[PDB]
């Protein structure tokens, strides 16, 4: 009666978290046009039209980034993908055989004054007995001598094996969503102005997130996801410079990135089956490659940050620009991809202004190479064939990362400048809103009443 | 109107306790290997606590009672504040070191005597 | 005679209706994953609507009733010839448009009245 | 004292029936596909006999009685010192011979006619 | 048991390329003995007398 008896409820919300593997599910289209074969996304239980997504009420959490194991999920699985894509398709090791040779003529006659070096060698053809003259070229961020027409050879044949890409998969990212098995959740919370960690007064639960379209690039994020009205800032430890800077912004703006000179290709057999493509020949003038950005949005967007950078370093101190360092050119340049090639921007023309608290296009040179040690490995690479016919590719400009200086206490107006040279913090910066949670259903509570025999 | 999964996970008892369908709805809904490992998973998690419900004397029955009284060294709050000013996720922290009395004590009590006194009772 | 697996599916509803144990005495009866695959699937499909019969307040019982009437917009046939001169597969698509409202309306009837009733008929 | 997993199994019956919650207690506690292959296994044996004993009429009840007598052409020893002088292992082994005639008739006998008296006695 | 190897080595590496580091024998600096093990005399006397038994 007074006395009260235990009775056992069963699903009731409650939640502690923990850490599982995922899986990937997304497509409308994309598998019906496909281009025959795209860099792996083949089966993957395409997605749901209607997602779903529940509001909360009453709910608090801390919420902490820099300690995801989402992130690192997002990591290990893309380089599983690469290679498994690359893989199959054909080897190539007798390429890297001794060459001479001196630059192409008409390269002298151009803003281009640099590096062609129209080049041959000889290679072995499909019988055994048998060689062969060829003539291409390379440019040379692809090939270095070693110390007569002082002999040539490919940049890191000294240190691992090359394989050319194969001939009809696409590079292009497809939006990917990433979707938690049963018996858990995922978290995200809906605030505008969001710092980074701490709590977060509204949050809501879908079983699967938004797209993440996985681009490769540094120095400035392209075609990721644009934030709310308001620019943000985001690290560990400002004052102090191991890590790495994070801006995201909400202004778009424009870039146009072309390749004027459509040069032709020519395609030898190596044997038995080894379709082997190299470069031909070139017909026409000579402009190297560039890039174009709306002038006085970018001086606004410029004026629009250094107002919110200022908050974090007092009020009357001077903001510096500066170019990059040097070291290796992979956290130098911005490297991305671009319709199956990957360009090297030099950037200068950008972080090159003085800060003071109280219709022009600028024309930045670019660079290209046809050897890529991607993902900070050493032990392969890959090489890439030059594709026909004019590319031409607009991406939306969204998310720089920066680095300090050395310096003194709070009183010798600090500087920056880019770098970086990671991946993971460009997934970092686009899955900062998300964890995974495991349910609960089992409780037990004492009642009032008693049970029947 | 339907509040939806994990709904009233905020509120209190009564709001929370009247509504409690949509969890079990919601509980079972190179590429392959990682999918088939979260199927396997999923149906393991599912599979391991339904037969220790079942084996409570509980089968299918959503919310059922018991025989077992309370021991009063557990808490000491007594009916009305309890299912009137508190969450779950209040609740379950704060009992957290005794469910394993709590288990093992529940299912003897039922499931020894009430199923030997159901074999002499049943016997007669 | 036990006529077997399948077996009356072209007869009529009493014959059928009768024998029901055997469609659930057959129902759980390189190349390793495809088969691996095959009895992870068997055990998704017997596993899903096991707990979905079992929250219905049936859980081990083949045939049972419940409490919700019938709404007579379904149907007008009234007693007689729907167990005298139909088949379940010419049933089954007569009323396919009704069983997203039967389903919901089913489960609350029961299981959150009947136990909420039962928490205050064992209550006093 | 708890004797623990397979404790009594060379006692006797009564010693033995006694303690039988914690056999289902300890029933569910390049080299993934081989451990994959376990769990697969262990889910498959226990889901098996799990609805065996469901159609039965038992569904979670460890121990549950039933309607149909016993043929004396199976054994002749009375009541007794079957259960009190003999173990499991011998009993198992001295009625094998047997248990197909026993688990069909053992399942009509309820859940054909205590379904069908169910759905006469509860009719009217 | 204890055995020992008393001329150890110093080691050359080579590459066969590309990209395969190639390990093999250097030169001997020092004296020369050859690989072998001790071993207790009279407990295994005493474990043989016994597994005869
Ligand atoms: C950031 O986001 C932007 C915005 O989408 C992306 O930019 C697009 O990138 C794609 C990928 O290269 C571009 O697609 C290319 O389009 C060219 C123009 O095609 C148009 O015209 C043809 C008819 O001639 C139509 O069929 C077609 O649908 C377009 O309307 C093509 O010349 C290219 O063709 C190549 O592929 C096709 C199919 O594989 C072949 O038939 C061709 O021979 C050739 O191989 C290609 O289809 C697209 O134009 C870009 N812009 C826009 C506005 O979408 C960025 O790629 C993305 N990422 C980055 C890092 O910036
Ligand atoms: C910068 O890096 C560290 C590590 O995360 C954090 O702050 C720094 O920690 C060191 C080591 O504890 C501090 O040194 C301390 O100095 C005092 C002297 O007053 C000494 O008594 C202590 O025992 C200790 O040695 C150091 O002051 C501190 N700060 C800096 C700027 O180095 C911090 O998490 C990181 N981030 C920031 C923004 O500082
Ligand atoms: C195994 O048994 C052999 C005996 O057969 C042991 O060899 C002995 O090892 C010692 C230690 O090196 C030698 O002594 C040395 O002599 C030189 C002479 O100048 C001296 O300069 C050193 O300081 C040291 O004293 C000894 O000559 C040698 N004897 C023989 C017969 O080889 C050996 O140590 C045993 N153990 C192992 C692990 O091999
Ligand atoms: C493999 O070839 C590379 C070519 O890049 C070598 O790198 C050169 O190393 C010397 C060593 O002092 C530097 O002076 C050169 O400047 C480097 N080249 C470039 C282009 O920077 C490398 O040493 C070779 N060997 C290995 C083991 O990697
Ligand atoms: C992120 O923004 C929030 C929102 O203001 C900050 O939270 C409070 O900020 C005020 C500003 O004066 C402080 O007085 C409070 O103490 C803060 N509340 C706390 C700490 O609970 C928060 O400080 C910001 N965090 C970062 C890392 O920028
Ligand atoms: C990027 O900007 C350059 C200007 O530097 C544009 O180049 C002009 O293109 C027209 C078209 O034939 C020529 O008549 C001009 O002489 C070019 N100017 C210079 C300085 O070379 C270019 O069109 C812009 N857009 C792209 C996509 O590259
Ligand atoms: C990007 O362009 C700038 C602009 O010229 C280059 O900076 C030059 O660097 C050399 C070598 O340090 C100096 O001698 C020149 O004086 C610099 N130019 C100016 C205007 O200061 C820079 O090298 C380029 N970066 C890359 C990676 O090519
Ligand atoms: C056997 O091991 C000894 C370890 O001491 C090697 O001798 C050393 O080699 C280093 C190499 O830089 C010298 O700096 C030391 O002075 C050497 N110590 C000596 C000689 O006592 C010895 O080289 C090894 N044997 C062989 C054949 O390489
Ligand atoms: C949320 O908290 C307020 C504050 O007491 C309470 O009145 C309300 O009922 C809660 N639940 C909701 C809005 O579902
Ligand atoms: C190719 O082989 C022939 C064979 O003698 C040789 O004369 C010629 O110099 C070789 N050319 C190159 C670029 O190795
Ligand atoms: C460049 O494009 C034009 C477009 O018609 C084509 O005719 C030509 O073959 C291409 N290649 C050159 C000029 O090398
Ligand atoms: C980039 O190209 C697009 C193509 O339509 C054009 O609309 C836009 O104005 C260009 N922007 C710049 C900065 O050249
Ligand atoms: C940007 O515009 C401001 C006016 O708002 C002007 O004072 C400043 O000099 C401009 N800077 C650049 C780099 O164009
Ligand atoms: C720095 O300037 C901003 C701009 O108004 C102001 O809000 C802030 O309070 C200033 N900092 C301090 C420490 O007063
Ligand atoms: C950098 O700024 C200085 C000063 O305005 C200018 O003289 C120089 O040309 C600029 N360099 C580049 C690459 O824009
Ligand atoms: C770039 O930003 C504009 C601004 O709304 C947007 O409409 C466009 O879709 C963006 N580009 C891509 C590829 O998303
Ligand atoms: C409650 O538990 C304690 C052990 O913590 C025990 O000593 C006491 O006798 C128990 N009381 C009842 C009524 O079971
Ligand atoms: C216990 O009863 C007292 C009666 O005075 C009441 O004030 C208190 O809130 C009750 N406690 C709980 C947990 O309901
Ligand atoms: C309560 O639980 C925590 C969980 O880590 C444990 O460390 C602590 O010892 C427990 N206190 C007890 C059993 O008194
Ligand atoms: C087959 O259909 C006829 C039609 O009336 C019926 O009489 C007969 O009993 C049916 N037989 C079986 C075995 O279903
Ligand atoms: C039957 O369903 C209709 C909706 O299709 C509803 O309007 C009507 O009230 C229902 N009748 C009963 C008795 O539930
Ligand atoms: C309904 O009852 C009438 C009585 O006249 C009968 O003729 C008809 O067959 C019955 N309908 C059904 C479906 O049994
Ligand atoms: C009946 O079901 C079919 C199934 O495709 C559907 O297309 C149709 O719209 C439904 N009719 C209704 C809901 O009235
Ligand atoms: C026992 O089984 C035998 C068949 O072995 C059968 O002939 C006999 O009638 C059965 N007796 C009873 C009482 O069921
Ligand atoms: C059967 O009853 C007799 C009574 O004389 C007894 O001696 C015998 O032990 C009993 N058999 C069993 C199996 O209990
Ligand atoms: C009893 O079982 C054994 C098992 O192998 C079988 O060989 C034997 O024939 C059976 N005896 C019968 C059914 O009489
Ligand atoms: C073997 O070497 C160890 C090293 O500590 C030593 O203790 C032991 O006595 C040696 N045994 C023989 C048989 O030499
Ligand atoms: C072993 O020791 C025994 C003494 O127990 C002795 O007689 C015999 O000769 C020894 N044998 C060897 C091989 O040392």
């Amino acid at each position: 009666a007074e006395n009260l008896w235990v009775t056992v409820y069963y699903g009731v919300p409650v939640w502690k978290d923990a850490e599982t593997t995922l899986f990937c599910a997304s497509d409308a289209k994309a598998y019906e046009t496909e281009k025959h074969n795209v860099w792996a996304t083949h089966a993957c239980v395409p997605t749901d039209p209607n997602p779903q997504e529940i509001h909360l009420e009453n709910v608090t959490e801390e919420f902490n980034m820099w300690k995801n194991n989402m992130v690192e999920q997002m990591h290990e699985d893309i380089i599983s993908l690469w290679d498994q894509s690359l893989k199959p398709c054909v080897k190539l090791t007798p390429l890297c055989v001794t060459l001479q040779c001196t630059n192409y003529a008409p390269n002298l006659l151009s803003n281009m004054r640099g590096e062609l070096k129209q080049c041959s060698f000889n290679m072995t053809t499909e019988l055994r007995d048998k060689k062969q003259k060829v003539y291409s070229l390379f440019y040379r961020l692809d090939v270095v001598q070693i110390n007569s027409n002082k002999e040539y050879r490919l940049i890191n044949c000294n240190t691992s094996a090359i394989t050319q890409a194969c001939p009809k998969v696409s590079f292009e990212p497809i939006p990917i969503h990433y979707c938690a098995p049963a018996g858990f959740a995922i978290l995200k919370c809906k605030d505008k102005k969001f710092n980074g960690t701490g709590p977060c007064p509204s949050v809501s639960t879908v079983q699967c997130t938004h797209g993440i379209k996985p681009v490769v690039s540094t120095q400035l994020l392209l075609n990721g996801s644009l934030a709310e009205e308001e620019v943000i800032i985001r690290s560990e430890n400002i004052t102090n410079n191991a890590k790495n800077i994070l801006v995201q912004l909400n202004t778009p703006v424009q870039i146009n990135c072309t390749r004027p000179n459509n040069n032709t290709v020519k395609s030898i057999r190596i044997g038995p089956g080894q379709a082997f493509y190299y470069f031909g020949d070139i017909i026409g003038d000579i402009r190297m490659a560039h890039c174009n950005v709306s002038k006085a949005t970018w001086n606004e967007t410029l004026g629009k940050v250094v107002k919110q950078l200022r908050k974090h370093f007092g009020n009357n101190t001077i903001i510096r620009f500066a170019q990059s360092s040097g070291g290796d050119l992979e956290v130098t340049t911005h490297s991305f991809n671009c319709g199956g090639e990957f360009f090297y921007c030099n950037t200068s023309g950008l972080f090159n202004s003085t800060w003071i608290s109280n219709n022009d296009s600028i024309v930045l040179p670019c660079r290209i190479k046809q050897i890529i040690n991607m993902w900070q490995r050493i032990g392969q690479a890959m090489y890439a064939p030059p594709i026909q016919g004019v590319i031409r590719c607009v991406s939306n400009i969204t998310g720089l990362i920066l680095t300090r200086d050395g310096g003194s206490t709070n009183s010798t107006t600090e500087t920056f400048r880019p770098g970086g040279g990671d991946m993971r913090d460009n997934w970092r910066s686009e899955l900062y809103k998300y964890k995974v949670v495991k349910i609960e259903p089992l409780g037990v509570a004492p009642t009032r009443c008693k049970r029947r025999v | 109107v339907s509040l939806g999964f994990l709904g009233a996970a905020g509120s209190t008892m009564g709001a929370a306790s009247m509504t409690l369908t949509v969890q079990a709805r919601n509980l079972l809904s190179h590429w392959g290997i990682k999918q088939l490992q979260a199927r396997v998973l999923a149906v393991e998690h599912y599979l391991r606590d339904q037969q220790l419900l079942g084996i409570w004397g509980c089968s299918g029955k959503l919310i059922c009672c018991t025989n077992v009284p309370w021991n009063s060294s557990w808490s000491n709050r007594n009916l009305s504040e309890i299912w009137d000013n508190m969450t779950w996720l209040q609740w379950d922290k704060e009992i957290s070191n005794y469910t394993q009395i709590i288990y093992g004590l529940l299912e003897e009590s039922q499931n020894q005597q009430e199923k030997n006194e159901q074999d002499l009772l049943a016997l007669d």
